[PDB]
């Protein structure tokens, strides 16, 4: 911290959501990137898209773990991707519903689905602590 | 990207001049599993009995065998001295660490003690939902005898105890499945017509008798040509075949 | 027209079947069965890929080995010199130092890393590996050290820091730093070089060629707001300059079914009469202050082992095969060795023979990664008639009977490096 | 001149047979018995077309489905929002929008489309369907329909005008046209679909993805010197876009012999000195007012039932093979459903198994298509032990006592969808 300001954020945007990052990245790509085309070989109807709503970077899970918890291998997450994150809008019976998430909204009144996707993931420790 | 990430490097030497995979000191090159999954190894073996067969063998099948290209669950038992000691061949390890695939499989079948005719029929639409064979009088009517219409090849081994065929890819998706599991129960569809290339029924077709000794059927199979392992996840956590006989007693 | 034709026919060698060792270079006749009589290969398109199998694709990628702690506070340990992590160099890890699962009377499963998984499908390998370390730490902790590479020894016997300098080796400082790859040479009197672990029976195994060592330069320091533990995570891949040169029976099985039926002719058991057993003492046997299987108790009711076959090698040890014990057990920490055993409930995994005359007993050991270790060293030492009084150490301590078994027991020849 | 020729052998492979499978796109060596020992083939002309197997023309010929009544004086049924007419989208169609043909102890006909048939042959289907809805009108008839097409559906459990128009639709008005097709789109989750109609014992068949249903917009009207029923009949062609995959048992036969031998292993009928047997009542059951099967008119003389294997489904109901017997019965209309029996005499062909504790009992269905679904519906409702009180609605009424059998009367287990 040398600044008034502590220091410059780098930011990311994408539709009206603003992300701010203060590090270097650990990134990688579960396949080779591509785009489809054997997609259009499965449905005559003209496949919508919704990329203001979609491409929108969306908020998930908070996940806690503590010293006292926190062994080799311990599990903080394990959730069926995106299922988990699509559906994590419940009501009172666990019972999801793609009503409320703009993001999700395209999910209640169509079938069939694809999109590619991408996972961030934040923790903000302080300055003496390992792990 | 994280999974070949090195930061930091501290190379104490050059790094060792390149025989080309082998080419330089043998005459052959070794640079690619999907080569090694193109030499045959043993899919499945089994003796048959009249026993094992209807009352009535009316020209009905002796083994139902479900195609996999990661080969089937194997059963370690005295019986099966090879799936005990040698575990799976190099093609299921191979494949453990793939999801995907989408390509063919060559088999051949050698049926040795039999002087009748064998007859052999793939049903792509028909892939069993389990990784184990089903054997003679257990097999529903439904394959237990010739189907028509399917691709099929019909041999006399008074002319060729050997039966070479190639089975094709006639799924209706994208992938097929690799490593799947028989307990399946959220996911039937996938299992069901997205994991195996359907299975491959081998009959006999005389009046022959068969010998006290029984006839003994040997599955072999490998990848074919038009075939790939597509998408590399993790492998899994594998056992040591020199755990199986140990050298304790090193002559047994 | 029906001109005759009396060219000469042509010798021809008839055979079953095709080629079944080749894979690449050459076409193979089949009966296709298809529709189309051609040749024909299934349709491809961007959704799905070429081929991932391509050898150096694979092993490039990083697998995790067994990780360790590294304790600021430990004054014996913590110092210049110490010897923090050491292994032998080759494709293939060693068994212990790959993330393990046991379970009773059946086969461990071992946690190999993509160099190591393909390594076991090919006989001969070559070549430098990129060994990773990644550390716990924030920027409070500092040290440094130096990690070698040994050519030529396979044990930590002779070495030590002053020795290894002596040898190729890096010098790593952590400061602020938490990970960082040494990419290890490849120095051997051959061009290619012998797998480790083959196939049953340890069918065509040999050793590795070199050794890699961690020792401590600067010793690790952290301060009192700050954890006193940092954790090393060691990982493994193939260098850029790495080869596979032979197809072999697999080193290797899936662990789908980790089943397996042991040999018939080698399974020991007690005499009749001589079971149920249980775990306890007897004076004769170091003042009984150490584990055996007795029968009663009655003393000199230690139970015996019925006819034990001479095809068993002399410095072998045993496992249980079917049902077992549990017992509690412990031994003290071993001079110039991390080998100790807590306190604890350990089921009962091994055994070692005990002679005494036209008699067999059998000491009981816990089935666990280190108890398998102690087992066969121990086995070893009666093999060369080791001092009675300088194997007691290696011997696991009596603190109370234990349960009985419901019947007898069975074990099974096994030995290790 | 006598030059020996020592050039060495081939290795070849002898096979019994050539291709057995390949059917285009290669050569057959074969023995022609002809006297012309070359490429020959049969002569031709004008008076003899090419051959018309190419599937597209086939396929684009509409075959003839179940047709239905529309009757503008019914103030029930013809109101906004009445579903007409609907089924799930699939080449073959269902079996109950077909027209059909049945005969005891035999195979029942149905008269199969050309898309329909051509599809039975191969394994896989994709593309557009026409189909055309034709209608018994004059320029006095006027309504407007609305037809949709929803994806991933297969049946009409959730189904309402209010939620059909929020898929893929059309709207027809009836006014003064006779004909329109329905061009429905192919909406799938991949690119083929299996077919759903198989082999024997249900072999390799499936489910339909989608769904097509007919809503009353606004409701027929007509006049009073005009004819009050409207028929419609429905037909069905595969669209320009349609394609079929891969060659398999063929999901149908021939009509020409329509014998069947069930297999022996499965029938079942009743006990010795139970037989023969004749439909009737008791107090027991619903107070006597449903049929179930006596072998007496004391009475709990119910038939019993020999043994039944417990490889039989639980939810299958059965159908009589051999002799049977008339019997006279009703049922009235069950609500939420257009499924009710006239008064009249039926043969004996279908028979859901009651269960009373150790004794097993026959409960007799009319031998007619609506029959076979209140008998499969009603033999579901046992399997989940539905109330007693609620299955009661979907038996057939008593009437009055029925001819008795000749002898016993067998029966085979069977299952629909």
């Amino acid at each position: 911290m040398d600044r008034p300001e502590g220091s410059e954020e780098r930011t990311v945007q994408t539709s009206n959501v603003v992300l701010g990052e203060t590090n270097i990245e650990s990134q990688d790509i579960a396949s080779k990137e591509y785009s489809p085309t054997w997609d259009r070989l499965a449905s005559s109807e003209v496949s919508d898209e919704y990329p203001m709503l979609t491409d929108r970077w969306l908020f998930w899970k908070s996940v806690k773990w503590e010293v006292n918890d926190s062994a080799f291998g311990k599990m903080l997450v394990q959730e069926k991707f995106p299922q988990s994150w699509v559906q994590m809008d419940v009501n009172v019976n666990n019972i999801p519903r793609y009503t409320n998430i703009p993001n999700f909204i395209p999910f209640n009144i169509h079938q069939y689905m694809r999109a590619d996707f991408e996972v961030k993931i934040y923790v903000n420790p302080n300055d003496f602590v390992s792990g | 990207m994280e999974r070949t990430f090195t930061p930091n490097v501290m190379q104490p030497t050059p790094l060792l001049p390149t025989t080309n995979d082998g080419r330089v000191t043998f005459g052959e090159a070794f640079n690619d599993l999907k080569d090694l999954a193109r030499r045959y190894q043993l899919y499945w073996e089994g003796t048959i009995l009249e026993g094992n067969l209807r009352a009535i063998r009316r020209n009905s099948a002796l083994v139902q065998l479900p195609l996999y290209p990661h080969g089937l669950r194997i059963q370690p038992d005295v019986n099966n001295p090879i799936w005990n000691i040698m575990r799976d061949g190099h093609i299921p390890v191979i494949s453990s660490g793939f999801r995907y695939f989408r390509g063919g499989l060559r088999l051949r079948i050698v049926v040795e003690g039999l002087n009748s005719c064998v007859w052999v029929q793939h049903h792509p639409d028909r892939p069993s939902i389990f990784s184990r064979p089903i054997i003679g009088r257990y097999i529903a009517a439904k394959d237990a005898y010739r189907n028509h219409a399917y691709a099929a090849y019909v041999q006399n081994m008074s002319v060729n105890r050997t039966i070479e065929v190639e089975v094709p890819f006639y799924q209706p998706g994208l992938y097929g499945m690799l490593n799947a599991s028989d307990n399946n129960t959220a996911n039937s569809f996938d299992r069901l017509r997205f994991t195996g290339l359907g299975d491959l029924l081998i009959g006999i077709e005389g009046e022959q008798p068969i010998p006290k000794e029984g006839i003994e059927i040997s599955v072999y199979y490998s990848i074919a040509d038009d075939f790939s392992f597509n998408i590399f996840c993790g492998f899994p956590p594998m056992v040591y075949c020199d755990e199986t006989y140990s050298a304790a007693t090193p002559d047994l | 027209d029906n001109p005759p034709d009396p060219t000469p026919a042509k010798f021809f060698v008839p055979i079953p079947s095709h080629s079944w060792a080749h894979g690449t270079n050459t076409s193979e006749p089949t009966n296709t069965l298809r529709l189309d009589g051609g040749v024909v290969g299934v349709g491809r398109s961007d959704d799905i890929g070429t081929s991932d199998t391509a050898i150096s694709g694979i092993i490039g990628v990083y697998g995790l080995l067994k990780p360790f702690d590294w304790n600021a506070n430990d004054t014996g340990r913590n110092v210049g010199g110490h010897l923090l992590w050491s292994m032998p160099v080759h494709p293939q890890v060693d068994k212990d130092q790959v993330i393990q699962v046991m379970t009773q009377s059946k086969l461990t499963q071992y946690y190999l890393p993509p160099i190591s998984v393909v390594s076991s499908l090919y006989a001969y390998t070559r070549g430098s590996i990129k060994y990773k370390f990644l550390f716990g730490n924030n920027p409070r902790h500092n040290a440094r050290l130096l990690v070698a590479y040994i050519p030529g020894i396979s044990s930590d016997n002779r070495l030590t820091l002053e020795r290894a300098r002596n040898s190729a080796h890096v010098v790593f400082s952590l400061n602020e730093v938490s990970e960082f790859v040494f990419t290890v040479p490849y120095i051997t009197d051959t061009m290619w070089w012998p797998r480790k672990y083959g196939g049953p029976q340890a069918a065509g195994e040999f050793v590795a060629p070199s050794y890699i060592c961690m020792f401590i330069l600067n010793p690790l320091v952290a301060m009192e707001s700050v954890p006193s533990i940092v954790t090393i995570v060691p990982m493994i891949a193939a260098g850029d300059d790495f080869e596979v040169a032979v197809p072999a029976q697999p080193a290797v099985g899936l662990s789908r079914n980790i089943d397996v039926i042991y040999p018939k002719d080698s399974i020991i058991s007690f005499k009749s009469g001589y079971f149920p057993v249980y775990v306890g003492s007897w004076h004769s046997f170091f003042d009984s202050t150490k584990a055996i299987l007795r029968y009663g108790a009655v003393s000199d009711h230690i139970a015996q082992l019925g006819n034990i076959p001479a095809n068993v090698n002399r410095k072998a040890f045993w496992i249980v095969v079917g049902d077992t014990i549990k017992f509690k057990t412990k031994l003290d920490k071993i001079n110039g060795t991390e080998w100790f055993i807590p306190e604890g409930e350990y089921t009962l995994g091994y055994g070692v023979v005990w002679r005494d005359g036209a008699y067999a007993y059998m000491v009981p050991y816990p089935l666990t990664p280190l108890g398998e270790k102690i087992a066969q060293y121990t086995a070893s030492l009666l093999a060369s008639n080791t001092a009675i009084s300088q194997i007691r150490p290696y011997i696991p301590d009596y603190i109370v009977d234990s349960a009985a078994s419901k019947d007898n027991i069975l074990w099974s020849p096994i030995e290790d490096r």
